[PDB]
């Protein structure tokens, strides 16, 4: 039984965004919605086996905010290059026409942890049946993230996952068809 | 939650005893305080594991077994007061306290000499109070009508290595303390 | 430094705001406020690292106002006092938010009453040693009495030859009620010295009682029963 | 390009054999650079770069902090394992296996944990095999495509299967 | 549904 539990937290400027999540063997256990101040379980079935007072996370965050100001003054506010993500799109299961499936947009090896993602069906943004994850930690300093698109496989529709980051010159789009 | 035992203790000088705190969950660490007569919480101990000795007091803590102990030896008057244990569950930013232990150190009266004197007011010979003093620890004092009788309390004349008890009544000094 | 809370005592009528001051240890950024009642039950109220709130309860949010202004003492203010706000307000500081090693201050003893109307300072008298005791024991015992004060918010101290004394002193654990049927309070203290020391006319004895009362607004004929020091004197006769 | 400033911390609880041997690793990151560590095996803070030195200085001079740190291997790391061992550790999701020609393809999807073995039988074939590798779905399920170059049986072994699954 | 423990962030400066 060789396992790893990771309490990953951070604060980012100038976006003024924070995060507090837990990680088990690479998968998110939960995170805390800072604005709504509540524990969001990655899988709904987790709630029956454990609990976490969200207050602690907001507290840590506030301290992260404080520490960040410290770190900025210590380094003379010395900025650093951005690291652009590698985007990959693939279905969750073997794709069958007419059979409900799921598209996975995988954004990996990037930082800072802030990106805008847009699902495109036939060039048009999609706001229905779209899920996303918070910024997940890797072994290294860089981040990871998943976006999900619910769909019905047809030969007429084509999809794109558009990812915008400060490390990129222009928004990066990865394509996917049934062909 | 914290179950702290016992509720109260009376110790004659130079005797010893133990306090105990039991926890219903994992604590990050434990802390022991003493509230003196003033009500000021003197810090006694902090420990996240193992044991610590500080003078006549020693404390232990086992987070896995969910308990902490405070031992007192060679009790002295200065030890009187209410002792409290306090601990943070490792799931919170908040502290949790025990019900507390009221400790009271009984003094040893070598040569008991009970007597009730009367004292005149320094500003006018009209007022006067009654002083019951020099009785031994065994003795107790009760409270009628407009007649007031304070509880007892011991004072320490260090320069003469001498200590004595006393109580005061005011409203005849012969009947005051029946 | 150390955790310093003021005022040590406080009294307010319902509806009035009751502010409490706290100064943390030197170099201690984390500050906590707890509430303890007479049943010795504690309740976390709010938490600070410097100026920013780390956490608070739902009550504090609505009824309390708390700040830790930079280069300024942290404060905790009740906006509209109730009888149930009567308790000991403990402030505690910490060096590191990670740490659980807290240092508590003296605390502020707040009392909330229907109206200030019953606020009376103490009357203080000093009673001289009895000839009987002096001859029978060769020791002189002074007694101080503070009487008819309310609430029971007093600090009694003995002063001898221009200096506070603790040796040979002991003060009643708690002030008693002059009438158990609310009530006005009374408190006594003993100072014992060698007969000789008392017989020396160069020695001066004073019982000093600090009273915590009003600051504030006073609408009544008698003088404003403000926070004051009432004292009584005795001299060494031979 | 655009400047950014990240205070990033990972508090890692490692378990070599359940609670047998537990290790706490606190890692501090600023921007792209890890600058400070607390390894429970060392019991002390250790700067990784110049930037983490002041912190190392400060916290290591706080006896009670270091003391509470060393205990967190038990207060936090042990405490949590006993919790997760109830639902996370013993988690098992059976894989779904499908064979189809695009070059024959064995599709093993929707399974947990990650460890799995996918073998091609023609007798077993150790040639003309390429796979996407293990792919994490982000939702506590894995998937993988193992393909056999042909011009046929697929066997799957996994902790969720008492007996192996075939074609 | 037991309560999960966590490290409280430490103060810098
Ligand atoms: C791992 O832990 C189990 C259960 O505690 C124990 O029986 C076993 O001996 C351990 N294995 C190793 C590699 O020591
Ligand atoms: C992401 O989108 C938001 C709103 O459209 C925008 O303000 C922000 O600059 C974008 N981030 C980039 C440029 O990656």
């Amino acid at each position: 039984e060789e396992h790893t539990i990771i309490q990953a937290e951070f604060y980012l400027l100038p976006d003024k965004r924070g995060e507090f999540m837990f990680d088990f063997d690479g998968d998110e256990i939960f995170h805390v919605d800072i604005e709504k101040s509540e524990t969001i379980w990655r899988l709904e079935e987790f709630a029956k086996f454990a609990s976490f007072e969200a207050q602690g996370a907001l507290a840590n965050i506030a301290v992260d905010k404080a520490n960040l100001d410290v770190m900025k003054e210590r380094s003379n506010n010395t900025p650093d290059a951005n690291v652009a993500p590698e985007v990959t799109v693939l279905s969750r299961s073997p794709v069958n026409l007419g059979e409900p499936n799921i598209l996975i947009c995988f954004i990996d090896k990037f930082s800072p942890p802030v990106v805008n993602v847009t699902w495109l069906r036939n060039g048009r943004p999609v706001t229905e049946g779209v899920s996303e994850t918070v910024f997940l930690p890797r072994d290294d300093h860089l981040f990871r993230k998943f976006h999900y698109l619910t769909f019905l496989p047809s030969t007429d529709d084509f999809y794109d996952c558009e990812v915008d980051h400060w490390g990129l010159e222009e928004p990066l789009r990865k394509h996917w068809e049934f062909e | 939650q914290v179950e702290q035992s016992p509720s109260a203790l009376s110790l004659h000088e130079g005797t010893g005893s133990a306090l105990r705190c039991n926890f219903t969950t994992t604590m990050r660490a434990v802390q022991w305080f003493r509230k003196n007569s003033r009500g000021s919480l003197i810090n006694l101990f902090y420990l996240a594991s193992g044991t610590k000795e500080n003078g006549r007091l020693k404390s232990a803590f086992d987070s896995k077994e969910r308990y902490s102990t405070l031992h007192i030896r060679d009790a002295q008057l200065e030890d009187s007061g209410t002792y409290f244990c306090a601990a943070e569950p490792s799931s919170g930013q908040k502290l949790v306290f025990g019900q507390g232990t009221i400790l009271k150190v009984y003094l040893h009266i070598q040569n008991p000499d009970p007597a009730v004197y009367q004292l005149r007011d320094s500003k006018s010979s009209d007022k006067s109070v009654c002083l019951f003093t020099d009785f031994d620890s065994q003795t107790n004092v009760s409270q009628d009508s407009d007649v007031y009788i304070t509880d007892k309390c011991v004072l320490d004349m260090r320069s003469m290595d001498f200590k004595s008890n006393s109580a005061v009544a005011w409203s005849a000094c012969a009947n005051a303390f029946n | 430094m150390k955790v310093i809370q003021t005022p040590r005592y406080l009294v307010k009528g319902q509806g009035q705001k009751a502010k409490m001051r706290c100064i943390p240890e030197k170099g201690h950024p984390v500050v906590f406020w707890y509430q303890q009642n007479k049943n010795n039950e504690f309740k976390f109220l709010i938490n600070f690292q410097n100026q920013e709130v780390l956490q608070q309860i739902d009550m504090t949010e609505k009824r309390f106002s708390a700040e830790c202004p930079s280069n300024s003492p942290c404060s905790l203010e009740i906006q509209s006092s109730e009888a149930g706000d009567s308790a000991l307000y403990l402030c505690a500081s910490s060096l590191n938010n990670a740490n659980s090693d807290y240092t508590f201050g003296s605390g502020t003893r707040l009392l909330v009453i229907e109206d200030l109307k019953n606020v009376f300072p103490p009357e203080v008298a000093v009673f001289e040693p009895s000839e009987a005791e002096i001859s029978h024991t060769q020791k002189a015992t002074l007694v101080c009495l503070a009487t008819g004060f309310y609430p029971d918010h007093v600090e009694l101290s003995w002063w001898v030859n221009g200096k506070e004394v603790h040796s040979g002193v002991c003060t009643d654990p708690q002030p008693l009620k002059e009438q158990p049927a609310d009530s006005r309070y009374a408190l006594s203290s003993r100072l014992r010295v060698s007969a000789t020391f008392w017989q020396n006319p160069r020695n001066h004895f004073r019982c000093q009682v600090q009273f915590y009362g009003l600051s504030d607004e006073w609408t009544q004929d008698r003088a404003k029963p403000v926070t004051q020091i009432v004292s009584a004197e005795a001299w060494g006769r031979a | 390009s655009r400047p950014w400033f990240l205070e990033y911390c990972k508090s890692e609880c490692h378990f070599y054999n359940g609670t047998q041997r537990v290790r706490l690793l606190v890692r501090y990151f600023y921007n792209l650079e890890e600058n400070l560590r607390f390894d429970s095996d060392v019991g002390e803070f250790r700067a990784v770069t110049e930037l983490g030195r002041p912190d190392a200085e400060n916290w290591n001079s706080q006896p009670e902090f270091l003391e509470q740190k060393r205990a967190e291997v038990d207060t936090v790391c042990r405490h949590n394992y006993e919790i997760f061992d109830n639902f996370l550790v013993p988690r098992r999701v059976e894989p779904t296996v499908t064979v189809y020609p695009t070059l024959l393809v064995c599709s093993v999807s929707d399974f947990y944990p990650g460890n799995i073995e996918v073998r091609w039988f023609r007798k077993e074939e150790k040639t003309g095999i390429v796979s996407t590798g293990l792919v994490r779905n982000g939702d506590w399920t894995f998937q993988t495509l193992v393909m056999l170059e042909t011009v046929y049986t697929c066997q799957v072994e996994h902790p969720s299967l008492t007996d192996p699954v075939t074609v | 549904a037991d309560l999960i423990a966590y490290l409280k962030q430490a103060t810098k400066g």
